[PDB]
This record gives C-alpha cells, structure tokens and sequence, in this order.
C-alpha cells in the first residue's frame, strides 16, 4: 500500500556525506564508493518511512539512514585508521 | 617575473591554545641573511655578492667598536637594496636577497621546531611560538 | 550574522567540535533553518588589498599594509613610531599595484583544461588532447581586483587613483 | 572537359530556383559563388591564350588549315558554353533580386530599414549597386503619371470593408487621416481595411 | 551498428599495471570498433558535489519540473521528434567529401600512424589498441555522419576538424595511456638514471631561479648522459608538483619546490 | 523659411493632420506621431497668415520636410526632433577631419572561408563596462596570430607571380623529395632550433646553406616565403632560398575589399549593414587640390625634454616663428620627460608625479604669450616611453604597443590656455579629407639591428630596408609576443592591410629620410636637438616638405 516520497529534505548534508565518503576511500580504504552508493541512503530512508506507514520521509529517517551507511563503512576498515575515521565521521551523526 | 615578485610567505595556524605562547620579534633578518651567505640564468654574480658580504662584515665589525657612521651604513643597507633611485641598483640583487631571506625564515622556523614548540605565525617581524608548558610562571628558564 | 560570527569563534578549537556543533544546531533551531543550510555558513566579511614593503623614512621599518582589513590610524601612520605617512605616495603605490596586475594578466600563459600543460605553439586551435585552451589567471579574479580598488579609492579620499580608474 | 566545371554552377542555380519555387514566405539568396566563377574566368583566359597560340602557329604556316579549324571551333564552343552558364546564373539571381525589390514597397532596401529578409554580405558588390539603381527606378516610377495609384500596393483584391486586426509589436500613437491609432501591444482593433494595409505590410499588425 | 559496454579485468582499470594486462579483447575484435572509450573516475570534490545534487534532484521530483520547460522552449526535443528527424535524414541525405577534406584527412592519418611507431619502439611491445586503415575509414564515416545532421550535400573542413577531435578524444586517448613506470626491460637503465638525473638537477638548481631546456640538454649531454627519453622525465618531476614547472611557452624550466 | 507675416496664429493639429497624412503617409514615408504632429504645427503656424486655402506653400513645406528623411537615414516615427530637422533645413539655405585613437577605432575581423571582413560590435557601447570592460577575453589570444596569417596569405595567394604554389606544411609528412613553397612564422622551437610555423603545423629549418634575398630584414616573428627540399630521414626542410611576401598598393587592395569605410568618415557601420562611397572621392580629391596649399601642419622633432631649460628656450624661439604663420595642425611628439616617473618612495624631495604636473604647467606660461597660435591652431599630443602610466611598470623600457593618452588629471589648464588640443595614443590615425596618416613613435632601427637571423655565409640604405620590411609585412610589429606584448583586442590598430597614404615613422636611432614606395610616403622626424641644433620639419598635403632649423 505505502509509497513514500522525498519532498522536503536536506540536500547539503547528503552531498557532504557522499563527498566525504568518496574522499576517505581512495586515500585510505578498499570499499568501492560510486554514485550507486548515494541512492542507497535515499532507499534506506524510504524503507524507514515505510516501517512507520507514513507517506512522507522525515528528517529522523534520513538521519538514521545516514548513520547506518556510515557505520557500515567505518567498521570495515583496518584497526589502525578506524579510530581516526570514526572521529572524522562523527559530526554528521550528532543525534 | 623577477621584478613582479615582492610577496612574502606567511604562516597562520589558527585555533585556541591552552598553553603559553611567546611573541618574539626578529630584527636584523636581511643583514644576517647577507652576512651568513652557468645553469642558473636568474642569479646575481657571485663575485659582487662576495664583495658585498665582505663590505657588510667589515662595516659590522667597525660598528661594534663604537662607530656611528658604520652603524648608520649597516642600518641603511636594507633601505638601499630595495631602492631603484639609488644607483648601482639591480633587480637581480633584490630577487637574490628576497629569495635567501625566504629560505632563512623557513630554516629559522625549522630550528625552532627542533625543541618542543609549534609555530603559530610568522611575518618577518613577529613570531608566535606554542610551548609545551602550561603556566607562564614556569617558562622563564625555557 | 551575530549568531554565526559568535559560533565561528567557538568553532576554532579542534577539541570541542561536537559540543559546539550541538549548541550551534540548538541555536539555529530558534530560527527556521537547518544545520547544513548554505545560508547558515560563515564566510569572511572582508576582502584584502595588501601593498608590500612600504618604507618608513624616520624609522627604517619594512611593513606590509593592507588597505581593507587594517583599521584607520594604521593606514596613515607607522607602527614602531607614530609618524604620519604621505598620502600621494600611497596613491602612487596603489596605482603601481593596479597597473602591474593588469600587465601580469596581459602576459599570462595558456593551459589545457584536461592536460594541465603549457601551450607551446603560436597558432593552434586546441591541445593534441581533445580539449580547450584556458587561462592561468581567469578574468573573474582580475575583475574582482578592479572592483576592490574602486571601493578603496572611495572610502578614503584618493583622487589620483579614482582618476586612474576612469581613464581605463 | 573544359565546360564540365560550369555545369556545376548551373546545378547550383537549379537548387536556388527550388527555394524560390517552394517559398511560402520571402527567402534569402545563398552565398555568392565567386570562386567557381573565377575558375571559369581562369579557364576561359587559358582558352584565349590557346586561341592566340593557334593564331601564330597557323600564321607561320607549319600546320594545315583543316587541322587548325577543328581546335579553333572547339575553343570557341567551350567559351560560348561558359558564357551561357555564367549568364544564366546571373539572370536568375537578378530576377530574384528584382522580385524582392518590388516586394518591399520600393524604398532604398538595405540602406534604410529593411524587413530583415536578406543579409548584406550574401550579395555581390555589383549586385548591391544594381539593386540601388533598380530601387531608384521604382521610386521615380511611383512619382510618374500614376501618382494616385500606388504601384507598390497590395495585389490581393479588396473584398472586406471592415476587418479585425491584432497588434504584433508595441509602438506609440500614430495619426491617420481624420483620427489616431494607439498601438498598445496585445490589443485588438475593429477598423476599415484601407487604414491598416500599410501597418500590416510592415509587421505591426496581424490578421485580416 | 553495434554498441557495446564492458568492464576491464579486476573491475577497475588499475592504472598501475600495463594496458595489455587490463584489456582481454584481442586485436581482431578491437579493429572493428570505430570509437573506443575508456572511462575512469577522478574522485574530484567539485564534480562529486555536482553529481550528487543532480542525482538528488532526480529523486526528489525536481527533475521533471525543470525538463519540460527546456523541451518546450528551444533546447530539447522529444524522443518521437528526434526519431522522425533521424529517419528523414537517413532516407534523404548521403553526403560526399571535398578535395580539401581528403588532403586534411590523409595528413592526420599519417600523423596518428607515425605516433604509434614511436610508442611501440619506446615500450618495446606491441600496442593493444591497433591503428589501421579501418581507423581512416572510421574518420571518413564520422565526417559524413556530421555532415548528415545539417542535410548538407557536401562534407567540408569544418566537419573534418570535429571528426578528428572526436577520434583523438576516443581512440588516440585510449592508445596513449602513457605509463609513468612499468619496471620492464624498456628504460631498464632509466630505473637508476631517473634518480641520478633528478639528484643532479636538484643539486645544480636551488629552490629558486630557472634554467632552459637548451642548456639542460647541451651541458648534461656533453658528458654523454643522454638517453633520448628525458622528454617525459621533466614532466614526471613536474607531477611531484614541486620539482619542475614549465613556463614561457615551454622554454623556461623553473624549480618550484623540494 | 520666410518671415514677415502678420502673426503666428495658434491652431489645433486636428485641422492640420489631413494634408500632412496625404503627403507623407500615403505617397512616400509614414508614421506621423502625435507629438511629432504637434511639433510640426509651430513652423507652419509661423507663416500661418492667409493659408489652408492657399496654393503651393503647405505642399512645398511638406515636400521639404520629406527631403531630410530621404537624405538622412533617420527612421519611421516622427518625434520632437521634427523641429531639429527644420533647423537643418534652414541651415541648408575646414571640416570632416578627425583624429582617431587606438581605442576609438572600429574593429573588423576577417573570415578566410568568405574572403571578407566581418564587423565586430564594440563592447563599450553595449556592455556595461562599469568596472571592467576594456579587458579582453582569452579567445583573442588564440586568434591573434591566425588573423595575421590569414591576411598575409590572402595577399600572397592573390599575387600575379604566384598561381610553385604555397603548400601547407603537414602535406610534407610522407614526401621524401621534390620542392615546396612554405609560408609561415619564423621562430625558435622550445628546443632552441629555428623553425617555421603555419596554422596546419610546424617544421624545423636548416640555414646551413641558405642564400637570402638581400634588401630587407629577417627578424624572428614575421612571415617568410621559403623554398627547399624536405627530408624524411629526420624532419628537416633544407632551405635553398628565402624572401619576404610581396607588398600590395592600396588602390589594388581597396577593390578587393570593395569600398569599406574602415576609417569611416563618410559614416559609421553597425552589425546590420556596412558603408561604401565612390562618387564623393573624386570631388574631394578635387577639393584637396582646389588651391588649398595654405594648409600647413608641422611635426616637431621627437623626444623633446620639458625639464631641460635649453630645450624650452629653443621651443620658445621656434614658436616665435610659428606665431607668424600659424600651422593648421601642430603635433608635439616624443617623451615629455627625460627620466621615467615611478612610485618614488623617497618623499624628502618633491614627488615625480608632482614634478610631471609642474613641467606641464610651464607649457601654459610659454604658450599663453602667443595668442594667434592658440586661436587658429590645433595641437596633437603623442606620448612616449617615459610618460606617466607606462613608466610606472616598464620603468623606461618599451612594453605594450597600444599606449593610452596622458591622464587629464595632471594636465588640466593647458586645455584652457590653448583652444584646440587633442591627446592621442601612441599609434593614431589622422583622417584628413581623402587622406589617412598614421602616427607611430618607437625605436625600430635598434631592434631590427639587434635581432637578425645572421645567415651563415650609404647608411641611408638601412632606411630603405626598414621601410620595405615595414611596408611588405603590412604590420607595425613584426615581432613575437615575447619582444613586445600586445593588447589582444587592439591588434587591428597595428595592421596595415591598406597601405596608408602618408606615414609618420619617427626613430631617434635612425637618420631622417624621405622615401616613397608602393603608393605611400614615409617621413622620419627625429632627435629634436642634435649637434647644438634644433630641427623641425614641415609637410604639406600636396606632397612637398621642408626642413626648418633654429640652433
Ligand atoms: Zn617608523
Ligand atoms: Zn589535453
């Protein structure tokens, strides 16, 4: 039944997150990040919206999707750079 | 290009520092640079450079022995270097002096970097240094 | 602007980033703005126009003077000794800076947009690479530089530089 | 052989004729063909040199007359063919120019305001001159014995006394015989056909 | 006509390894493609932000609300209109070359075929991307295709220049991968001569001041240290962003950093 | 148009518009606007007495009003200017001479595909330019030399002698023998080897066995005709002969370009249409020779120093005689200062800019004495190497060729003491009736002598060599951008495709001369003071000159 949409959302946060993830991959990382990973955040946001039976995606769902994607990338690093990467990416997931 | 390069590098490390910071003033940079020290097509002649070095050395030595005129000459040499209206003025000489001063400032910053401290600023007349200690009362000896 | 400039001062810590960024978001919640809005980012309000190596005749001091950031009582007076400068000399130095900047723009080198390289031909259409010739000094920079001189010549009374701007 | 290039020129003329034939509205002549024309000029000059050479070589008496007659005839025929091609091209371009000159209510065409149908640089300099004297001829025709009749007027018969018109381009107040028209854009007029023929012809009004 | 897409071995191009170890297509099949595009990611921040904004506008619904307008005004056409234009052009026109176009194409073929010889002699191995007569016929076809758009009955130098530029962007770029270093037999002595020349140049020339290629050739070759491959050594030093800069129409060699 | 009637009765236009409509709108012309109609009421009411039932008067008035609109281009709508054209009509019942600066000169590009000149709209008229509008765009740097090559190659290919023909360089990439005629820039490659370059490509050149054609100068940065054989074992064109492109007279050059008013004094041209005129040239050539030998304009010796006292005294003595018979034009040329004026950090003495101002204030005192010279003489000011703005950067050296006039700020009351004074750029164009004269001030002979190819193998001959090179190359700067930078969008100012009728070419490093060449005249004023002698020369538009000296 449900088909949520993405009318009002923060584009700048998502763009910054994508750019930071792209930068921190070639520099130190072996997890391929392309444009194909930008759309997964929006898909996860729509999924979290579906979980609530809501027809519009809110800020909480998008923030939760960003947190999930960031935690899925940080925990697949080496033990040497993981502590620095987690601190560097911690500003986005303030909540 | 060589007469249009008069910009000097600077260091502007910004932040809030909870340690003690020293504000030193470096005078006599140019004269120290001069006194200390085929393929290249943009350099001043080495022989005239050595002549100037000897002149400055003798002037400084006589200025040490209570000579007013020698002190005036030593003070006015830096003004003479950059003035085109002064005769015997060469743009290559000015470029040479600026380029060696630029290297000297970086070497001085590196020398300060030998001991525990961090550069904050550098402007050819003011240098700010971050110390390891936390209280100003404990940095008299250091 | 007051809240942004007050938060920017706190932000320069590098050790309390999260604590300050939480407070910034909470303060920005009073307004109807989001934490990553472009309108909520801090930029330096002032430009810069630095004339290097000005001589104090009575002080023998080498000082670099910036005509935008520096407050008055410093533009027209030496630092070590509070001796006033001569204004027409300042105007002539500003004119020298302007003409030198125009000359430097007029004698620049060309580059390929993709092959960052120097053009080595007097008559060519583009790189051997399929590309285009662009400038090392873009026009927008020199336009902004000519813009700032006009304001500097009007805040302080510099008639000679104002005339030099209008004879172009 | 010699004339094979000139045929190409004639072919170009044909294409222009099609643009003249399939023309719902007035069109512009394509670019001039001065390079091809200069090539025919060069080859006819070479033919003239060959005819001269044949003249001397015959008049020293080394060759039979019957032999020389054949190449003389060939050169003459080639020059005649080249002249024919050039003249046909020139006459077609001249006819189109005359048609446009008539279809702008006389006037000086390019010097004064034009209907933007033609660019200046398409026409040759001699064509530009020809157009000027042709326009002057139209002008001093229109001042002849037939002053009352407008020889550059409309050529569709009048069959509607009162018409509805719409303004295309904005303008100011214009006086007409016994009245005034105010040309406010996007406004409609119901007025006699005779008053607005000039304004419709110049693109300031629409419909009829 | 054939439109094909594929990935290299190992997934990414892996610019560290040789081109022959990256493309598994043989020379027989690669000669039947008029244009070959090798696609890579550069990971620039500005491009990443632009692409992110463009993609987010597609998802949030802001795409259509723009596109129709341009399709309305003068800048885009619908799929059906473009289909009808394509069929009309293909069934109406078939352009032909001009005498000057052939002259301009022959010289370009000679140039692009000469370059391959120097590349193969330097790399002492055969090129994976081949250049043949089919590559000349491809440029002829592209020129005529460009002429076909305007319904022009003749192809001229205007179209020839654009066809040449497209060929340079597509196939010559792929052929000229320009390996920085492969540690192979080619330039084997250079494996040490590069460091030797770099040290000799950085001890001669301090961090300021400049020299010339004329002098750096004559004087450093009077000692018989020439290798004929020092043209790209200066560019490799430039790639360090500190060792070398080229200015003044390439005449001036400036030391810029460590 | 007449007066003396009873009085100007006032009547409403409603009773006047039918006649004007029938005469103008119906037959010839149109658009009698309401405001224009009201304007046309006053003059017809000036002689209103006993009219609107009269005979020819009103019809002739409307005929005369139509005469202006056939004569002038004007437009369609009739506005409040309607009285302004009747002022011209009552006007109907020297001049036409101008001085064109580098900046105000019209710009024209050239299309090689069309063999024709295309107009370029000026950025000043339409562009805002409130902050930066003089600055060029990068695309001009890419076409600067392409434009020169196209103009010279067109002329070379239209010459009579050529019909071996010139071959593009890249057409030599497979040949191992034969001969070729190559035309292109002579320069040095980034490797330091002599080379030739054309828009198609480039090739290295061997001079080891070259036999040049003596009679001109071979300096890098100029077009050269060359002949030889190409060797494919390397990439070398072994030269056997070298020359320069032939020159073309302006009478044969004009016919190719039609009758374009490049230095258009007949009228102006825009993006829509261009202007041509032939019939007026005959009558104005008649007027040039219609006993107008009284016209007399004088070029002073170049490089006159105001700060020197002896120069000022000599100038006063010269103006003493000039007062007797005032010259038509008086051209003051050369550097007005003996030392470059720069920022002058030392303020103990008086500033050099203030000194520049003061040295232009003594001119007012020396000039105010001679009232007639002020009253009926026009003065033209040419800058020099050591003037204000250039010397602030070049410090006395020679830099950009388009040099802006002297600033009006530091010279203000010389415009008051003298009646007609015009400041002009370093290259300028005096348009006098059917004559075009070019004013140029630089040291050409020294730079030619210093930079020669020097092939591995009475002083007035150098003057002929310089004239022939400058005239055959059709450009005033046969040098690369390295030797002299050039403003990208102003390069058309320095290109002589139509040879000027009269040339002013002053060089302090070259002796004075008077030479004639293909349709022109070249004169060389120079060295205002020499051997305790102050010299200045006179020239007359009837092609006679005089040299006048005053110790
Ligand atoms: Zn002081
Ligand atoms: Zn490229």
């Amino acid at each position: 039944k449900i088909y949520p949409k993405l009318h009002q959302m923060d584009m700048d946060k998502v763009s910054r997150v994508y750019a930071d993830l792209r930068r921190e991959s070639i520099s130190t990382g072996s997890f391929p990040i392309t444009v194909r990973h930008l759309e997964s955040i929006l898909r996860i946001a729509e999924s979290f919206a579906k979980m609530r039976l809501s027809e519009f995606v809110s800020s909480y769902d998008l923030d939760r999707a960003i947190k999930v994607v960031v935690d899925s990338f940080v925990d697949a690093q080496k033990v040497s750079v993981r502590r620095q990467l987690r601190r560097s990416f911690a500003i986005y997931t303030l909540g | 290009w060589i007469m249009n390069d008069s910009e000097f590098p600077k260091i502007n490390n910004s932040g809030v520092y909870d340690n003690v910071v020293l504000d030193v003033g470096v005078d006599n940079l140019t004269v120290n640079t001069i006194l200390t020290s085929e393929f290249v097509h943009d350099a001043f002649s080495n022989d005239a450079l050595n002549v100037l070095r000897g002149m400055l050395k003798e002037w400084w030595d006589e200025a040490l022995k209570e000579n007013s005129t020698a002190d005036l000459l030593v003070n006015s040499l830096a003004s003479w270097v950059q003035n085109p209206n002064a005769k015997l003025f060469d743009g290559l000489l000015r470029y040479h002096v600026h380029n060696l001063t630029k290297k000297a400032l970086l070497q001085l910053v590196n020398e300060f970097s030998a001991l525990g401290s961090t550069i904050v600023y550098a402007d050819r007349n003011q240098i700010l240094i971050k110390t390891n200690k936390y209280s100003p009362e404990n940095c008299y000896a250091y | 602007e007051l809240v942004k400039s007050l938060c920017h001062v706190m932000l320069l810590s590098k050790s309390t980033i999260l604590e300050i960024r939480t407070l910034r978001k909470e303060l920005l919640k009073i307004f109807e703005l989001r934490e990553f809005a472009k309108v909520a980012e801090f930029k330096d309000p002032s430009l810069s126009l630095v004339v290097p190596d000005f001589l104090c005749e009575y002080c023998f001091f080498i000082s670099d003077i910036d005509f935008c950031k520096a407050a008055p009582e410093s533009i027209f007076s030496c630092v070590r000794c509070h001796k006033a400068f001569n204004q027409v000399l300042l105007q002539e130095h500003l004119i020298q800076k302007l003409r030198s900047d125009i000359e430097s723009y007029l004698i620049q080198d060309l580059r390929c947009s993709r092959c960052h390289k120097v053009k080595r031909d007097y008559m060519s259409a583009h790189c051997p690479c399929a590309g285009a010739w662009e400038g090392t000094l873009p026009r927008e920079s020199i336009v902004q530089k000519l813009n700032v001189f006009k304001q500097v010549a009007k805040y302080y009374g510099f008639d000679i530089l104002l005339s030099c701007i209008a004879d172009l | 052989m010699y004339g094979d290039l000139g045929n190409k020129l004639v072919l170009e003329a044909k294409r222009t004729k099609q643009l003249y034939a399939r023309s719902n509205q007035d069109v512009n002549l394509p670019m001039y063909h001065e390079d091809i024309i200069r090539n025919i000029l060069k080859e006819v000059s070479n033919l003239r040199k060959n005819t001269e050479y044949l003249k001397e070589q015959q008049q020293l008496g080394m060759l039979d007359d019957k032999v020389a007659k054949c190449q003389y005839f060939v050169t003459l025929l080639c020059m005649e063919r080249n002249k024919r091609c050039l003249l046909a091209y020139q006459r077609l371009r001249t006819d189109i120019l005359d048609s446009m000159a008539w279809n702008n209510n006389g006037l000086d065409l390019m010097s004064s305001i034009t209907f933007s149908q033609q660019d200046t640089n398409n026409l040759s300099h001699q064509e530009q001159e020809y157009l000027k004297e042709y326009c002057d001829l139209i002008t001093d025709l229109k001042s002849g014995d037939l002053v009352d009749i407008d020889l550059s007027g409309s050529l569709v018969p009048p069959s509607d006394v009162f018409i509805d018109v719409r303004v295309l381009k904005d303008a100011g107040e214009i006086q007409t015989e016994y009245g005034v028209f105010n040309l406010i854009k996007d406004s409609q007029f119901f007025v006699r056909q005779s008053d607005v023929e000039r304004l419709i012809q110049q693109g300031y009004l629409q419909k009829i | 006509s054939v439109l094909a897409a594929a990935n290299p071995i190992y997934g990414r191009y892996d610019d560290l390894k040789s081109p022959g170890d990256n493309i598994d297509f043989q020379t027989t099949i690669l000669s039947r493609f008029d244009m070959i595009f090798i696609v890579k990611d550069d990971h620039n921040e500005e491009r990443d932000i632009s692409i992110a904004n463009h993609v987010i506008n597609i998802h949030t619904g802001n795409a259509n609300a723009m596109q129709n307008q341009q399709e309305e005004n003068g800048s885009e056409i619908s799929i059906e209109k473009m289909k009808r234009y394509i069929t009309y052009c293909r069934l109406k026109c078939a352009p032909r070359l001009s005498p000057q176009a052939a002259e301009k194409l022959s010289s370009n073929f000679v140039t692009i075929r000469k370059q391959l010889l120097i590349n193969e002699l330097e790399s002492t191995e055969r090129s994976s991307i081949p250049i043949t007569i089919r590559q000349l016929e491809a440029i002829i076809r592209i020129t005529e295709s460009l002429a076909k758009l305007e319904l022009s009955p003749i192809a001229q130098e205007r179209h020839v220049d654009e066809a040449i530029r497209l060929f340079q962007a597509s196939t010559m770029d792929a052929a000229s991968q320009d390996p920085i270093g492969g540690l192979n037999q080619a330039s084997g002595t250079s494996l040490s001569e590069i460091r030797r020349f770099e040290q000799e140049l950085k001890r001669r020339l301090p961090i300021g001041w400049s020299t010339s290629y004329q002098t750096l050739r004559r004087e450093f070759v009077d000692t018989h240290r020439f290798s004929q491959l020092a043209l790209d050594k200066a560019l490799y030093a430039l790639e360090k962003h500190e060792t070398i800069q080229l200015r003044h129409q390439g005449q001036n060699i400036y030391r810029s950093g460590v | 148009f007449g007066s003396g009637n009873v009085l100007p009765v006032k009547i409403q236009p409603p009773l006047l518009r039918p006649l004007a409509y029938r005469v103008l709108s119906r037959k010839y012309g149109l658009s009698i606007k309401s405001d224009g109609l009201s304007a046309l009421a006053e003059f017809v009411g000036t002689n209103i007495g006993a009219n609107w039932r009269q005979g020819p008067a009103t019809i002739k008035f409307l005929e005369q009003f139509a005469a202006v609109w056939k004569q002038q281009e004007r437009g369609l709508f009739i506005d409040q200017s309607g009285v302004k054209e009747v002022i011209q009509e009552m006007k109907e019942r020297r001049d036409y001479f101008k001085v064109i600066n580098a900046s105000q000169q019209q710009r024209f590009s050239y299309n090689p595909h069309k063999m024709q000149f295309i107009f370029v709209p000026n950025k000043k008229q339409n562009g805002l330019g409130g902050i930066a509008g003089f600055l060029p765009d990068i695309e001009d740097k890419v076409q600067m030399f392409l434009t020169r090559y196209y103009l010279t190659n067109d002329r070379v290919m239209r010459n009579e002698n050529f019909q071996m023909s010139i071959t593009p360089i890249k057409n030599l990439l497979g040949r191992d023998a034969q001969n070729f005629l190559l035309l292109g820039l002579l320069n040095k490659n980034f490797k330091g080897n002599w080379s030739l370059e054309d828009p198609s490509g480039s090739v290295e050149i061997d001079i080891s066995q070259t036999i040049p054609t003596q009679g001109h100068y071979y300096v890098p940065g100029c077009m050269v005709l060359v002949e030889g054989i190409y060797y494919s074992v390397g990439n070398k064109f072994h030269v056997t002969s070298m020359t320069l492109p032939p020159g073309e007279r302006r009478e044969i050059t004009l016919e190719t370009i039609g009758n374009l008013d490049l230095l258009g004094i007949h009228g102006i041209s825009n993006n829509n249409f261009i202007a041509r005129l032939d019939k007026d040239l005959k009558i104005r050539l008649h007027l040039l020779e219609k006993e107008l030998t009284d016209h007399k304009f004088v070029i002073l010796g170049a490089n006159l120093f105001l700060d020197d006292l002896k120069i000022m005294t000599a100038l006063s003595k010269i103006l003493q005689k000039l007062n007797d018979d005032p010259p038509t034009l008086l051209i003051w040329q050369g550097s007005f200062t003996s030392v470059p004026v720069f920022a002058s950090m030392s303020s103990r003495n008086i500033s050099s800019s203030t000194q520049f101002k003061n040295n232009f204030d003594a001119l007012a005192t020396l000039l105010s004495r001679f009232d007639n010279l002020t009253e009926n003489t026009t003065m033209i000011f040419i800058p020099g190497p050591n003037d204000l703005w250039g010397s602030m950067v070049s410090l006395g050296a020679s830099g950009t060729l388009p040099q802006d006039p002297i600033p009006s700020a530091f010279t203000k009351k010389i415009n008051k003491v003298c009646k007609n004074v015009v400041w002009s750029s370093n290259p300028t164009r005096i348009a006098y009736l059917s004559q075009e004269i070019v004013i140029f001030r630089d040291d050409l002979s020294g730079r030619f002598k210093r930079h020669r190819l020097e092939f591995p193998f009475q002083k007035v001959q150098e003057t002929r060599k310089l004239v022939k090179t400058i005239l055959d190359q059709g450009h005033l700067s046969p040098f690369l951008d390295s030797l002299r930078p050039i403003s990208w969008d102003l390069d058309h100012t320095l290109t002589l495709c139509p040879i000027p009728s009269t040339m002013v070419l002053c060089d302090t490093t070259s002796a004075q001369f008077d030479l004639t060449y293909n349709g022109c005249k070249v004169i060389n004023p120079g060295s205002f003071i020499h051997n305790r002698r102050a010299r200045y020369m006179e020239y007359v538009p009837s092609s006679k000159k005089t040299i006048q000296e005053e110790i």
